[PDB]
């Protein structure tokens, strides 16, 4: 699947689509600002922002 | 003294489901059209003197919605059917969305509100009296909203909550 589900604080969540060789920060940067969160103040729970997006297909991660 | 309502926003592909949702949460209208898959937002407001916790869901359209539409219709307790008054194909789909909701909920009385978005543009393709007759046959209110000028945006969401609260 090309779909990845992400959980957010305050019982929020979002689902973003990824491509072949996409950065974690660059693939969901629009969804973070849409919900109202900056990636600098965000914290993925854990992984790094340089992680490939397609490499995390099929898993759920939380942001704080 | 907390009451929690779960809202679901369904509609066509480009009718302003996210624009209406972001305008209520962020008080900010986005000009760029970004397709949304599935997004849940939360906000605590005061409706008629009662502090209410709102859970709003931003559904998608087309094939992505076709498969995974039956799951969130069973979870949400109030559906805000949104159509744009600038394309008629979206208004004709409103019947198909209700039949799917009524079939999921297994009931003919589900809290719903018919919403004609994009009411700030001239040369409407769907007159108001048309959507009035549709909402009358469904037994639900009808509000015209504009996510750009937040016209009736607060009135639409609060009406759906009242449709749940009085149900
Ligand atoms: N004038 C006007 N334009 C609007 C309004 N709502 C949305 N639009 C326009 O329509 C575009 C599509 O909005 P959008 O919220 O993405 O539509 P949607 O129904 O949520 N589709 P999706 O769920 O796939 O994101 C917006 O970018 C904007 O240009 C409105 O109330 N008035
Ligand atoms: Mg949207």
């Amino acid at each position: 699947s090309n779909t990845i589900r992400v959980l957010l604080p305050n019982h929020e969540r979002t689902v973003v689509k990824v491509r072949n060789g996409m950065s974690l920060h660059d693939s969901l940067m629009k969804a973070l600002k849409r919900h109202g969160l900056q990636p600098e103040s965000s914290a993925v729970f854990r992984l790094d922002w340089n992680t490939d997006a397609a490499s995390l297909i099929g898993e759920e991660l939380q942001v704080d | 003294p907390m009451t929690e309502y779960k809202l679901v926003v369904v509609g066509a592909v480009g009718v302003g489901k996210s624009a209406l949702t972001i305008q209520l949460i962020q008080n900010h209208f986005v000009d760029e059209y970004d397709p949304t898959i599935e997004d849940s937002y939360r906000k605590q407001v005061v409706i008629d003197g009662e502090t209410c916790l709102l859970d709003i869901l931003d559904t998608a359209g087309q094939e992505e919605y076709s498969a995974m539409r039956d799951q969130y219709m069973r979870t949400g307790e109030g559906f805000l059917c949104v159509f744009a008054i600038n394309n008629t194909k979206s208004f004709e789909d409103i019947h198909q969305y209700r039949e799917q909701i009524k079939r999921v909920k297994d009931s003919d009385d589900v809290p719903m509100v018919l919403v004609g978005n994009k009411c700030d543009l001239a040369a409407r393709t769907v007159e108001s009296r048309q959507a009035q007759d549709l909402a009358r046959s469904y037994g639900i209110p009808y509000i015209e909203t504009s996510a750009k000028t937040r016209q009736g945006v607060e009135d639409a969401f609060y009406t759906l909550v009242r449709e749940i609260r009085q149900h």
